[PDB]
């Protein structure tokens, strides 16, 4: 949020740990709400 | 036969993880759209969450 | 060459006590006073002339010449790679 | 046998792997570059060779000259030389804008932007420039242009090279670049650094981006900077003048001794003088000279140091000429070691050095010059605010080398007598084998606006009555 | 290339400079720069002298103005051009 | 003649960040800065760290307060030296002072 | 009204111009300086100044030009790359080399 | 401020190289924000109107800002090394006609106009107080 | 009419940093986040604090969750408010409360 | 780059005090 | 109805948390100077302080 960055697809972030030990992680951030208007449009059936 | 930096294979392995990274994301999209759209009644759920 | 000349300017002083390195150096260099193996950094001022006992040292190697005849030879050299390759000495260097 | 093993082993364990340039550059590209980076922007002899080459190259100006073939068109002179004159004065009064609009980031003209490309091509290799439209159109000309540092052309979501796609590079089986693949700043690195895909030549017939490079070997997608045949040796040599100057300081910040057995306070106070009426130890004044008494075991020996320059000078000489044979720049410019030097010596490296400038402005400057002149002139003709000759046997996308047809005048060799080299070329001009243009292009003007401000000035003059100038009747 | 790699005997094994923008390779510690060349040129005399010299032969002691408007662009005649 | 030797103080002897905390304190005497505490067996306050009661340490004073203070101030975590710490003198063998912060974000070079 | 001519002009230096409060820098917002996507410097924000440095500075936002395009503010320098805001300094490349020179005089 | 182990070839070539750096770097900063500052207030002199447009300006001023306030600068020139050498250049170079007035005044650090008006006086006057032409007359 | 105040939930009430655990879970009913957490004294199990035993508060609970999440994500390091985390009602002297996290990289404020 | 720390630490404690010229010359002015 | 995007919403408690520091700071010194010039005496004490 620091660059307005609110909406985003994805969002790599890199750092590394201070202090005496000194390790990078990386990081990757998103939050899908994979959605569709009407359910009914489909129709799912498990053959048999 | 042909060594390489530390650094080089730092840059190798940063490249490689963020490769999985955008795998797993892909992954997890996918997941959510078939039990969407499998469904329609799509959990969220799992640890720390 | 470079890697002579490099660490030969950089070892400049030794030090020659019976004493603990940090005794040492904060008896003939000084620092100390630390904020927080490395030893001590002893800060750049002015002058600061020590005092010595008996057993003790200071000595200051006078190293050597940079380039005891290396740029002449290295010009020589130079002489003969234009000649081999055929472009004027002055030019290639 | 020479390149085989070695007299009596040698270089018996040398043998490089032989791969293309590609093969030899891509694995590292981006730490070249960051290591050519920090070489430029904390080295005092990187940043004055890339001032030379700034000043050098094109110098402080960049005026254009559009030739037209009309010979080949079909188009007769006068109209040929009337629409060159168009062309000139709409180009010339746009360029120099003080709009500063010429880029979008609005913070160059045209003369800086060719200066900042021709700076990043030789420090890192190429050059990146994409031309785009603003959708403004209060400017008459809605197309501006944006410089690219070579880092942000890269592979996207960093995956590895391929036969085609070569670091954000996809290019066609011949080679030839067909796209590109840029990203956003990353600054603060914290943000995703997204990518996009840029045709290199859009259908059309404008050029979207025009990356330019001196290649070495056929297949090489992206330059490399000539500071990679210096890069060891510079940073040799900043670190041994460092730590030279560092061990400098302590010999010379260390210059006595004094011993004793008893305190050292008190023999402080009794052999340096100190303020002891007053680890803080003793500073003492400096007040006139003086000499201290001593029993036996004390003694106060000054240090005789050593000599801080005991060749290191020569070093410097023979270090800072081999950079400047690796950078291509005369050791005198790069240095300014203007010393023991001879007016014929001078003059000829001079003149060496200012033909492989010149070799090296053709080669880059003038070619993204008329490139950037053309992709506005595409846009000035079908807007129509020049109009071509109606008898154009080719249009104008189909000759664009041939309407756009150009050439460039920098900045001139200044001589370092003058008075020689004006003598010269006066007894060139009477001489008549060269030519008025061909000399005021060498001085840095171009003589037809020369012809027309001598008859403003010898107007001006008959105007006031005083006397005609050295051209008349 | 080779140079560039790793340097010769290890060497430069240890310089790994980050590649990044000037923006984020400054800004950082751009005010603690400033501040450092503005002490030194304070308190120097190389460094005034050569502040000194810039500003001396940048622009000297006078700075003219010649005004040439774009006549031909604005299709105006000289004389009103001069006059103007 | 009046000569010192003048050194600045170490709180800290390496990377390790130090963090502080506050809670109720009931210290009977004046306590100076830089002290070990413990709990209190019943009542479950703040006092000095006797030095017998082993293995019942839990911080380490910031600023010397006194009977008056309801809470203290203390670091939760960081590092210190040997001598740069006070100890009481109940607390007398030096592997019981070294090892007194053992398995807690205190520790002692 | 005084006089013929209503414009002044006032030096502006480059520790008066930065991001108010020392905050982050955003994508638009570098170092008190709002731009646009392209990076177009459109807005800055200049510190008053803070002399003495004990009243608190305050920060006063204004436009690179007016809706007019009279250019309120102007800002030059040469820039080394794309997307460079803020210019740098010619000595920093020698600032440690020539203060161990003057440490060198001294001692 | 050491000019020991000089000679003139050398002296002539960090000279030349040095002023070439300045005036590139002169063009580049000085003349941007000394053209700024010009249309600043030339904007504002054009709004007050104390000065004059031309009656057929095809583009007006706000869309023709750069055309109308095109413009360039001289500080002070390169100085003389020797003078007399730079003085025959100039004369030489006139007499060629290879070179303008303007420049030759520009890199003198003068104007050619001001010059011709000041010699108008000049011989005006000296011809009124019956002294001596001077050398431009008729 | 009605009156809805907006208040920021900040159970932190330091700048020391706060870090997450997982350990298997043995919750005997619904627990919400910030809730203090023991071990079993035998099956060596995450449980909710009692609010009595001493010494018993380990950390601080991070996520709501129930008997069926046999894994429990929790806080270790960090301070936080009184208020802001809720307590078992069997404590009941607040100088108890304050110190319970005593001797931990949990700490109260 | 270069004006972070320098080479091995070297200026590691040169810390200039930024301000104004005022505030450079008025304190020490006299 | 006018909603902003969150980034604008941590401007905005940013800055209101800028002004309510600066206000705390300023009542601190004011209290100083009241102790100060209205009994001479003056002393400061705080909790961890």
């Amino acid at each position: 949020q620091r660059e307005g960055i609110n909406a985003s697809a994805r969002y790599p972030k890199n750092w590394v740990t201070t202090g005496d030990p000194a390790r990078e992680f990386t990081m990757i951030q998103s939050a899908p709400l994979m959605l569709l208007a009407d359910p009914d449009e489909f129709v799912s059936v498990q053959l048999a | 036969q042909n060594l390489a930096d530390p650094a080089y294979r730092r840059r190798r392995i940063i490249m490689q993880n963020m490769r999985d990274e955008e795998l797993a994301i892909a992954q997890v999209e996918e997941m959510q759209a078939v039990s969407a759209v499998l469904k329609g009644k799509y959990t969220m759920t799992g640890e720390a969450f | 060459q470079l890697q002579s000349a490099i660490v030969k300017a950089m070892y400049a002083a030794t030090i020659e006590s019976e004493l603990d390195t940090q005794s040492a150096m904060d008896f003939i260099l000084g620092a100390n006073s630390q904020e927080q193996y490395a030893a001590a950094p002893v800060r750049l001022g002015g002058a600061k002339v020590p005092h010595l006992m008996p057993g003790d040292s200071l000595n200051l190697q006078t190293a050597q010449d940079t380039d005891n005849g290396y740029s002449v030879f290295e010009q020589s050299l130079l002489r003969y790679i234009a000649a081999g390759l055929g472009v004027s000495y002055e030019q290639l260097s | 046998h020479g390149g085989g093993s070695g007299f009596g082993g040698q270089l018996r364990s040398w043998n490089p792997p032989s791969e293309s340039v590609d093969a030899a550059l891509l694995p590292n590209f981006t730490r070249g570059n960051a290591r050519a980076d920090d070489l430029v922007r904390n080295n005092g002899y990187a940043a004055n060779a890339i001032q030379l080459h700034q000043d050098h190259i094109v110098g402080s100006f960049f005026r254009l000259s559009h030739r037209p073939s009309w010979r080949y068109l079909g188009i007769g002179e006068e109209e040929a030389r009337a629409f060159s004159r168009e062309v000139e004065a709409a180009w010339k009064e746009f360029a120099e804008d003080d709009c500063c609009c010429i880029d979008v980031e609005r913070k160059r003209t045209f003369t800086m932007m060719i200066r900042e490309g021709v700076a990043m091509h030789a420090f890192n290799g190429e050059l990146f420039v994409q031309a785009t439209w603003d959708t403004s159109s209060s400017r008459l000309f809605r197309t501006q242009f944006r410089m690219v540092s070579p880092k942000r052309i890269s592979n996207p979501n960093n995956t590895g090279d391929s036969r085609n796609c070569r670091a954000g590079v996809q290019i066609n089986d011949s080679g030839a670049a067909l796209g590109y693949y840029v990203s956003e700043d990353g600054y603060p690195g914290w943000m995703p650094q997204k990518w996009t895909w840029i045709p290199r030549e859009l259908p059309g017939g404008r050029a979207s981006f025009i990356h330019v490079f001196e290649p070495v070997e056929d297949g090489q997608t992206r330059g490399a900077n000539v500071f990679y045949s210096v890069m060891e040796q510079m940073k040799m040599l900043d670190t041994l003048q460092n730590t030279q100057l560092q061990s400098a300081i302590v010999k010379a910040m260390y210059a006595a001794t004094i011993e004793s057995e008893l305190d050292t306070q008190s023999a402080m106070d009794f052999i340096l003088g100190a303020n002891s009426q007053e680890y803080a130890a003793a500073p003492v004044r400096l007040g006139g000279a003086k000499v201290p008494h001593l029993m036996p075991g004390d003694s106060l020996n000054l240090q005789t140091a050593q000599d801080t320059d005991n060749g290191y000078s020569v070093f410097e000489q023979s270090l800072l000429r081999y950079i400047a044979a690796g950078l291509g720049v005369s050791y005198e410019q790069l240095s300014r070691n203007y010393a023991q030097m001879s007016y014929s010596t001078a003059r000829a490296s001079a003149n060496e050095s200012w033909a492989y400038f010149m070799g090296r402005r053709k080669f880059v400057a003038s070619r993204q010059a008329s490139q950037m002149f053309l992709c506005w002139l595409e846009e000035a003709i079908v807007r129509r605010v020049v109009t071509l000759p109606s008898k154009a046997r080719f249009s104008f996308q189909e000759a664009r080398s041939a309407w756009g047809n150009c050439d460039w005048i920098g900045s001139g060799r200044m001589a370092i007598d003058g008075l020689k080299e004006v003598q010269e070329a006066v007894m060139l001009i009477e001489a008549g084998l060269s030519t008025y243009e061909k000399e005021c292009a060498k001085r840095g003007d171009d003589y037809q606006e020369i012809f027309a401000q001598q008859v403003r000035e010898t107007m001006e003059r008959r105007a006031a009555g005083l006397k005609p100038p050295a051209w008349a009747a | 290339y080779h140079g560039g790699g790793s340097g010769f005997g290890g060497q430069l094994r240890s310089w790994n400079p980050p590649s990044e923008s000037v923006d984020a390779a400054l800004l950082p510690n751009f005010t603690r720069g400033n501040a450092r060349a503005d002490d030194l040129v304070r308190n120097n005399g190389y460094a005034a002298n050569a502040i000194q010299l810039h500003q001396d032969h940048i622009v000297g002691s006078f700075f003219r103005l010649s005004h040439r408007p774009s006549w031909r662009y604005l299709g105006i005649g000289e004389e009103e051009a001069r006059a103007f | 003649t009046s000569k010192e030797t003048f050194t600045h103080y170490q709180p800290q002897g390496n990377s390790d960040p130090a963090h502080t905390a506050t809670a109720p304190g009931g210290l009977s005497a004046k306590a100076p800065a830089m002290t070990p505490l413990m709990l209190d067996t019943s009542s479950r306050k703040l006092v000095a760290w006797d030095g017998t009661t082993d293995g019942a340490a839990v911080g380490i004073l910031a600023v010397a307060a006194d009977q008056t203070s309801t809470t203290l101030t203390f670091y939760k975590s960081g590092t210190f030296r040997y001598e740069d710490v006070l100890w009481p003198e109940a607390a007398s063998d030096e592997t019981k002072k070294r090892t007194a912060f053992a398995g807690t974000a205190i520790s002692i070079v």
